[PDB]
C-alpha cells in the first residue's frame, strides 16, 4: 500500500478480517498495521498555493 | 423608465461615443440632495368627509399643512381642485383635522 | 504526475497547456466574486431599523432578523439553511462571508421597509409605510382610496400568506430544486473527473510505481505518454463543461441582479 | 491586515408620521463602456499544421 | 488625466493578442516528437519512422 502520508490515531472499527479501508472515488482512508492490528489514519501533508 | 438600467438616479437623455472596439455612453441623471423634516397625515377630514390628494402629498411645518409634489419641495395650498372625496373618515387610521 | 520526476519532465515538452489552463480556472473563480458582488452590493450604506415597530399592522417578524440567534439570521433564512445540504484539487473559501451576505440583505430589506425606493436613487427618505402602499397601489391603476379603507383586511391576508409560506417550506421538501441540482452536477463533475485516475487508457496499468518499477524508461516512457494523453483529454473536457456551466451560471446572475434592481430597488 | 467593513452604518430615523422632502437638485454625467466587437481571424491549415 | 478608465476594451484586446500569442508559440513543442521542425527531421532520416 505504497503512499505518502502522514500517519495519527483514529477510532473507527474493522471487522476482523478487512486490512484496509477506503471512503469514496476509490481513495485509501485508514490502515490497519499488521503488528499491533491497531487502526490508523492517513491524511496528505499540506500543500497550496 | 426601468430603475437603475442606465444611470444612477432619474434618467433624462444619454450620448453615443465611439471607441476602437466598443461604445461609450454618457448617462446624464437627475439626483435630489438637501433633505429636510415635515409632519405627514394620510387623509384631511372636512365636513365629515376624508379628502385625499391627487398627486402629491401633505406636509406641514408646524402651523400649516400643504400638498407638495413628491420629488421636489414645493408648497401649495390645498384647495377643492387638487384633493379629491372618498365616504366619510371613522375607517381611516391617521385622519387629522383641518380645512 | 502524482510528485514524480520522469513524469514532470515528460510533460514539460508538451509546450504550455497547463498555464492557460489554470488561467481559465483563476478568471472563473473571479467571476463568481464578481457576480456576487454585483447582486448584493447595490446599497453604499448599512442601514437598520428601529427597535419599536409599527408598521401600520403588517408583521415583518418572520423576515427580519433576530439579535438573539449567532447568525442573525431570519426564520425564513433559517428554515432554508436546514432543507438544503484531496488529490491536488482544491477549493477556496467565498471572499465574503455568510454573515456579510445576511448584513447586505437586512440593509437592504430594513431601507425598502422604512425608507421605500428613494434609497436606490439618492439618499435614504423615511416615509411610514402604510402611506408607502398607497403609493404602489397608485401604480397598478387602483386609486390609494382603496386601501386606506380595507388596512385590517390587507394586513390580514399578508400575514396569512406569511404563514402559509412559512409552513409550505417548513414542511414540504424538494421546493428549493435548482440549488441543489447545482450541486449535485458540480459534485458529480468533480467526481467522475476523480474516478479517471483508476483506467489503463490502453495501458499496463493506472499506477505510475508499479509501470516505472517493474520496467526499464525505454517503454515506461511510452506508457506514460499513454497516461498523460488520457488524464490531459480527460481535464480539458472537465476545464470545457466548466466553462460552460459558468457561463450559464453568469446569464442567471445577471438575470438576478436586473429583478433585484428592478422590482426591490422600484416597482415594476 | 484587517477585517471588512461593509461600510458606514447608519439608522434611518424612521417614525410614523414624518417624512423627508428633498429641496434642491443636482445632475450628473456618469459613462459606461461597453465592448461590441472583436478581431475577425482567419486560420490557414496547411500553412500552419 | 486618471488612467485605467477604459479596463473592459484593453481586457478584450490583451486576451485576443495573448490567446495568439501562446497559439504561435505552441509551434516550437516537441509534443514527444524529435524536433519541433520539419526540415531536419525529414532530412536526416527515412519515410518510415
Ligand atoms: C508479531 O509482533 C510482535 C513481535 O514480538 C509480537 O506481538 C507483540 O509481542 C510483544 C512481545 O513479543 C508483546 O509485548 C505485545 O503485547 C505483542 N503485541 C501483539 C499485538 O501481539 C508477536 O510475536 C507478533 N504479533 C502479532 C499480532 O502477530
Ligand atoms: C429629522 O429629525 C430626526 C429626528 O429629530 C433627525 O434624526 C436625528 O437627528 C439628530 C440630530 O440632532 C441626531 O443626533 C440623531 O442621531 C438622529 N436620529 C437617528 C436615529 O440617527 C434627522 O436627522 C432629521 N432630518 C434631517 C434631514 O435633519
Ligand atoms: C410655516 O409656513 C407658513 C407659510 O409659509 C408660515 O406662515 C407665514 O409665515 C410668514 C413668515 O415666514 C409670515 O409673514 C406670515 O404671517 C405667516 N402666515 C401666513 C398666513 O402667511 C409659518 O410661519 C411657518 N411656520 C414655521 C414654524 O416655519
Ligand atoms: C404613530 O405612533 C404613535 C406612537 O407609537 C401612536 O401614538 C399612540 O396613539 C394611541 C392611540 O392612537 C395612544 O393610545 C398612544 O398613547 C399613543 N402613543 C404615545 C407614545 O403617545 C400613533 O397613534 C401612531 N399613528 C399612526 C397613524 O400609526
Ligand atoms: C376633529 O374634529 C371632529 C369634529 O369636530 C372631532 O370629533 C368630535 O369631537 C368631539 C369632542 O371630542 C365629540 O364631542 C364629537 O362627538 C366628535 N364628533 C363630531 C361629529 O363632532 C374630533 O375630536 C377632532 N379631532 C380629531 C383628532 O379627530
Ligand atoms: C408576528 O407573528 C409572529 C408569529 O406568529 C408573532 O409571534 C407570536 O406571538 C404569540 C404571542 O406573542 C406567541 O404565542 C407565538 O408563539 C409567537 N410565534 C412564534 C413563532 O414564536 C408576533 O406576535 C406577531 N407580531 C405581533 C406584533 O403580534
Ligand atoms: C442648489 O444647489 C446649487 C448648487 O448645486 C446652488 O447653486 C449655488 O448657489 C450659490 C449661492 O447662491 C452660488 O455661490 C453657486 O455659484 C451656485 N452654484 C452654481 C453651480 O451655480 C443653489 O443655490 C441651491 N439652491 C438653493 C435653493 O439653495
Amino acid at each position: 500500500l505504497t503512499g505518502t502520508g502522514v500517519l495519527t490515531e483514529s477510532n473507527k472499527k474493522f471487522l476482523p478480517f478487512q486490512q484496509f479501508g477506503r471512503d469514496i472515488a476509490d481513495t485509501t482512508d485508514a490502515v490497519r498495521d499488521p503488528q499491533t492490528l491497531e487502526i490508523l489514519d492517513i491524511t496528505p501533508c499540506s500543500f497550496g498555493g | 423608465k426601468r430603475v437603475d438600467f442606465c444611470g444612477k438616479g432619474y434618467h433624462l437623455m444619454s450620448f453615443p461615443q465611439s471607441a476602437p472596439h466598443g461604445v461609450v455612453f454618457l448617462h446624464v441623471t437627475y439626483v435630489p440632495a438637501q433633505e429636510k423634516n415635515f409632519t405627514t397625515a394620510p387623509a384631511i377630514c372636512h365636513d365629515g368627509k376624508a379628502h385625499f390628494p391627487r398627486e402629491g402629498v401633505f406636509v406641514s411645518n408646524g402651523t400649516h399643512w400643504f400638498v407638495t409634489q413628491r420629488n421636489f419641495y414645493e408648497p401649495q395650498i390645498i384647495t377643492t381642485d387638487n384633493t379629491f372625496v372618498s365616504g366619510n373618515c371613522d375607517v381611516v387610521i391617521g385622519i387629522v383635522n383641518n380645512t | 504526475c502524482g510528485d514524480s520526476t520522469e513524469c514532470s519532465n515528460l510533460l514539460l515538452q508538451y509546450g504550455s497547456f497547463c498555464t492557460q489552463l489554470n488561467r481559465a480556472l483563476t478568471g472563473i473563480a473571479v467571476e463568481q466574486d464578481k457576480n456576487t458582488q454585483e447582486v448584493f452590493a447595490q446599497v453604499k450604506q448599512i442601514y437598520k431599523t428601529p427597535p419599536i415597530k409599527d408598521f401600520g399592522g403588517f408583521n415583518f417578524s418572520q423576515i427580519l432578523p433576530d439579535p438573539s440567534k449567532p447568525s442573525k439570521r431570519s426564520f425564513i433564512e433559517d428554515l432554508l439553511f436546514n432543507k438544503v445540504t484531496f488529490n491536488g484539487l482544491t477549493v477556496l473559501p467565498p471572499l465574503l462571508t455568510d454573515e456579510m451576505i445576511a448584513q447586505y440583505t437586512s440593509a437592504l430589506l430594513a431601507g425598502t421597509i422604512t425608507s421605500g425606493w428613494t434609497f436606490g436613487a439618492g439618499a435614504a427618505l423615511q416615509i411610514p409605510f402604510a402611506m408607502q402602499m398607497a403609493y404602489r397601489f397608485n401604480g397598478i391603476g387602483v386609486t390609494q382610496n382603496v386601501l386606506y379603507e380595507n388596512q385590517k383586511l390587507i394586513a390580514n391576508q399578508f400575514n396569512s400568506a406569511i404563514g402559509k409560506i412559512q409552513d409550505s417550506l417548513s414542511s414540504t421538501a424538494s421546493a428549493l430544486g435548482k440549488l441543489q441540482d447545482v450541486v449535485n452536477q458540480n459534485a458529480q463533475a468533480l467526481n467522475t473527473l476523480v474516478k479517471q485516475l483508476s483506467s489503463n487508457f490502453g495501458a499496463i496499468s493506472s499506477v505510475l510505481n508499479d509501470i516505472l518499477s517493474r520496467l526499464d524508461p525505454p517503454e515506461a516512457e511510452v506508457q506514460i505518454d499513454r497516461l498523460i494523453t488520457g488524464r490531459l483529454q480527460s481535464l480539458q473536457t472537465y476545464v470545457t463543461q466548466q466553462l460552460i456551466r459558468a457561463a450559464e451560471i453568469r446569464a442567471s446572475a445577471n438575470l438576478a441582479a436586473t429583478k433585484m434592481s428592478e422590482c426591490v430597488l422600484g416597482q415594476s | 491586515a484587517y477585517t471588512m467593513s461593509l461600510g458606514v452604518e447608519n439608522s434611518v430615523a424612521y417614525s410614523n408620521n414624518s417624512i423627508a422632502i428633498p429641496t434642491n437638485f443636482t445632475i450628473s454625467v456618469t459613462t459606461e463602456i461597453l465592448p461590441v466587437s472583436m478581431t475577425k481571424t482567419s486560420v490557414d491549415c496547411t500553412m500552419y499544421i
